[PDB]
């Protein structure tokens, strides 16, 4: 039993490995997520491959339920066994209490793993943050987000990984009401905002939608054609 | 009007400055002369009595002298050493033993005594001149700044409420905490207010080459000291002068370890310096030895911590008082944001953020060019921050 | 033939150099530590042995030592590196000390903190003979010392020398010197003519020099 302290107090009280692991976030990938009226969407940027093999494996959207969807960033290793352990509880919840699970009951679940996971002894806390997205019952649709810290979080819209503040400028710079009109207007949004951070617009996007009611749907890359088509078309007639 | 006409003439008048400024003859620039108009007076005169009566008067270095009769030994740089004589126009008196004199080259007589060796790299660190820093820029401090005061000046300022009371004041002083404190800038507040000698020393130009060659140093140091009536020393960065002794096997550090036990008996032990103040300044206290953190030698270790509230706010008054800005901001909120900083990061804040009205094309700063600045600062350079492992000061 | 004192630096260790300085009508001779420590080879070894000469000549002299530490280093054997010089000075130190042709007219007294750095040569029996240890003051010796250095100040009869001795434990003579001088200032702080016992209590506290980090809420 290797009985060790690793979070320990800084002399100026900070805590060193939880600081260091949000820098393990701050370099991994930007994903992008925001929520419309009846139809939510959100979408990982930089696929980043060789462009010649498989990649179903590395989609990095989940889901939880069938009215949960989750997506994150940073290290990908200590993501997939936190979305284990979170179906393992979303699925307790429902040989408990009836319903389905409420996106903000999963997400205190899995903050409040994160916190006593970094109070814990002999365990790095873990490096990743992730974006939790569920339409819940009577459709109210909302989202979070996940601290390592493990602090859940309300938003309208947010945007994680490298390079992300100044996405975050963008989609304050951006977000109105009317933005959230049409559900194609909003996957417009959200490829004006991947599209102007990610740089070239090619098949890096990867896409994932919620009608609310549905469960997940993934755009095959013709509407990626299509919708950034449209948008440098809407662009040009714009300049 | 007159374009080519005051043209010409002002030119014809600037040339013909020089035209005859070479008929006065400031010309022919030298390699180590002087100019012709000046020694005039020397010219006929001295140029035949300070040369053709006047001798070479060969300095020298005397050994001992003997009883009953003059008999002095003398010793010279290089050649060997003789049996001399006063001259009629000296005193037996001031020929004291280990003196050097002026000699003549042909009788080899004593002429006059000399000053003693200084070794001139030793005088390079008398101050001889002064900063400006005020009191009053070392807000935040006050009370340390008293508790300092009356070690340093109030003997100096008034040698009689100490004899009155019948009290000998301590006579050494060390300043430490984290770096950026105002440790220094603190030494510079007395080196503005004081009038003695103010003979700093920093800590790293006293390793030399060779063996023992800082503790003469050392030696000469606390001689020129004690030929001053009352004297003031400054000791930087002493870490460096010497931590603890420790050795083992191969003796490494051994160098250092002799100048600070040279400094140590320089301190106390048989006849104390008397009329002489030191003053040490260290970054991390936990190395140094404890027989130099010895009261006698260390009385007073004045801490200096980060300001609490106000101390902060004293400082955001001191910096930033002499910059344009928006009149009707509040520093009340920045020391709410700032708990554990540096007046050195409070410059820093102020200074960035007068680079923030110069960014677009303002004049006068802004409170939300504050807040640009508190975040930068703190919390993007945070990173580094420099501080915390000196909190505990390893 | 010969005597060492050691201790901790506070114990007093020169106060008897010049204790006995004052005493004898003797040739006394006092020494540096790094005194015998030069840029040259062998000129602090001539300088040695024209300091057993002078006080070879003069026969009622004794000669003192102060912190010889600085010179008698534990010898070692290393390659690429390593001292000499010092070690030929502490070499003639030791046989001109004493083996060769010895003496008994001069009287040797030494004075270090630290023991474990000497070179044991030194330490034999007959070089150093008596080596003397001065430990710390028990509690009494504590009130005896501000007593002592009590003595040239305006002192109303408040103080309890008992009392201030025994809250004050792991002292020496320069920090129960240093609580005669801090009480002698801080009653010119609120400048006062005479001295009190509070004012050595608040001398206490200076000497032990505490930080101060906002600590009441204990009990
Ligand atoms: N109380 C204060 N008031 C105003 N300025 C301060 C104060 N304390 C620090 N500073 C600023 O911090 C800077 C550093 O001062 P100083 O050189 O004395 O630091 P220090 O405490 O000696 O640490 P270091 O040894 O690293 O220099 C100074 O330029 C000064 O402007
Ligand atoms: N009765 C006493 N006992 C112990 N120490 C004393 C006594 N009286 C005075 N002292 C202090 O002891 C100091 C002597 O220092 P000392 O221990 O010899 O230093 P070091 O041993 O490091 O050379 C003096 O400065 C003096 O203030
Ligand atoms: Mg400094
Ligand atoms: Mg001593």
């Amino acid at each position: 039993s290797y009985d060790r302290a690793i979070t320990v107090f800084s002399p100026d009280g900070h805590l060193f490995q939880v600081e260091y692991a949000q820098e393990a976030v701050k370099k991994g990938s930007t994903a992008v997520g925001v929520r419309g009226r009846d139809i939510v969407v959100l979408g990982v940027e930089k696929k980043s491959v060789a462009k010649l093999q498989d990649e179903r494996t590395v989609r990095k959207i989940c889901a939880l339920d069938d009215n949960v969807c989750m997506a994150f960033a940073g290290l990908t290793a200590d993501a997939r066994i936190v979305i284990n352990r979170a179906r393992v509880e979303c699925q307790s919840h429902r040989l408990t209490v009836e319903d389905p699970v409420t996106v903000e009951y999963i997400t205190r679940y899995i903050a409040s793993l994160k916190q006593r996971y970094t109070q814990s002894n002999g365990r790095r806390p873990f490096g990743i943050s992730a974006l939790i997205v569920g339409f819940d019952f009577d459709g109210t649709p909302r989202l979070y987000q996940t601290d390592p810290s493990g602090t859940y979080h309300a938003w309208k819209a947010n945007a994680i990984g490298r390079g992300a503040k100044s996405v975050r400028e963008f989609l304050e710079k951006n977000y109105t009401d009317e933005a959230i009109e049409t559900d194609d207007l909003t996957i417009k949004l959200v490829i004006k905002a991947l599209l102007e951070v990610v740089q070239s617009g090619g098949k890096n996007i990867e896409l994932a939608v919620m009608r609310r009611d549905q469960s997940l749907k993934i755009l095959n890359p013709e509407e990626i054609e299509k919708y950034v088509a449209e948008i440098e078309k809407e662009k040009e007639e714009n300049e | 009007t007159y374009s080519r006409q005051i043209k010409q003439v002002e030119d014809d008048i600037q040339q013909l400055l020089k035209k005859i400024n070479e008929l006065t003859g400031i010309k022919e620039s030298d390699t180590g002369l002087a100019p012709p108009a000046l020694w005039d007076l020397a010219a006929d005169k001295q140029t035949l009595q300070s040369e053709q009566p006047l001798q070479v008067a060969r300095c020298t270095k005397i050994i001992n002298a003997d009883s009953e009769d003059p008999k002095y030994i003398i010793n010279v740089k290089q050649f060997a050493k003789f049996v001399v004589d006063l001259s009629d126009q000296v005193a037996p008196t001031d020929i004291e033993e280990g003196m050097r004199v002026g000699v003549d080259r042909n009788k080899y007589q004593i002429h006059i005594p000399l000053p003693p060796k200084i070794d001139p790299t030793v005088t390079m660190m008398q101050v001889e001149e002064k900063p400006d820093v005020t009191y009053s820029d070392v807000g935040g401090c006050k009370e340390q700044i008293e508790k300092l005061r009356e070690v340093v000046e109030t003997p100096l300022l008034h040698p009689e409420r100490f004899v009155n009371l019948g009290i000998e004041p301590p006579k050494g002083v060390l300043l430490f905490g984290p770096p950026g404190t105002g440790k220094t800038l603190c030494a510079r507040a007395v080196a503005n207010r004081t009038d003695a000698c103010f003979i700093r020393v920093i800590g790293s130009e006293l390793v030399q080459k060779y063996v023992g060659e800082g503790a003469r140093m050392v030696r000469e140091l606390f001689e020129m000291a004690r030929t001053k009536k009352a004297c003031l020393i400054f000791f930087d960065e002493i870490d460096a002068i010497g931590g603890a002794r420790f050795d083992d096997g191969a003796g490494g550090d051994n160098e250092v370890q002799r100048t600070m036990l040279e400094l140590i008996n320089q301190l106390d032990g048989f006849d104390p310096r008397g009329n002489i103040k030191v003053l040490m300044a260290t970054n991390r206290p936990d190395t140094l030895d404890p027989a130099l953190m010895r009261p006698g030698r260390l009385d007073r270790k004045i801490e200096f911590s980060l300001p609490d509230l106000e101390g902060r706010t004293h400082i955001f008054k001191i910096h930033a008082r002499s910059m344009s800005v928006e009149r009707d901001i509040r520093f009340e909120l920045l020391a709410r944001l700032c708990p554990n900083s540096t007046g050195a990061e409070i410059r820093s804040v102020c200074t960035e953020a007068g680079m923030f009205a110069i960014r677009a094309r303002r004049k006068i700063a802004t409170e939300k060019d504050f807040l640009e600045a508190v975040n930068k600062v703190i919390k993007s350079y945070a990173k580094f921050s420099a501080t915390p492992r000196y909190m505990t000061y390893n | 033939k010969g005597v060492l004192m050691y201790g901790p630096p506070g114990t007093g260790k020169t106060l008897l150099a010049r204790a006995c300085a004052a005493q004898t009508k003797a040739t006394f001779l006092k020494l540096a530590g790094p005194q015998l420590v030069q840029m040259f080879i062998g000129d602090g070894a001539k300088l040695v042995r024209d300091a057993f000469a002078l006080a070879k000549e003069k026969a009622p002299s004794i000669i003192f030592i102060d912190e010889l530490d600085a010179i008698g280093t534990k010898r070692f054997d290393s390659e690429k590196a390593g001292d000499r010089e010092v070690q030929r000075t502490m070499l003639e130190l030791l046989n001109q000390l004493d083996g060769f042709q010895p003496n008994t007219q001069v009287k040797v007294i030494a004075a270090t903190n630290r023991v474990d750095i000497l070179d044991p040569a030194l330490l034999r029996s007959g070089r150093l003979d008596r080596k003397i240890e001065f430990p710390m003051p028990n509690e009494e010796a504590r009130a005896r010392i501000m007593q002592i250095h009590s003595r040239k100040m305006n002192v109303s009869p408040d103080v309890n020398y008992e009392e201030l001795a025994r809250c004050t434990d792991d002292f020496n003579g320069a920090q129960c010197k240093a609580v005669c001088v801090e009480a002698g200032m801080i009653a010119l702080r609120r400048g006062a003519t005479e001295l009190t016992h509070e004012d050595y209590m608040e001398g206490i506290l200076e000497v032990q020099a505490k930080k101060k980090a906002n600590l009441q809420y204990y009990a």
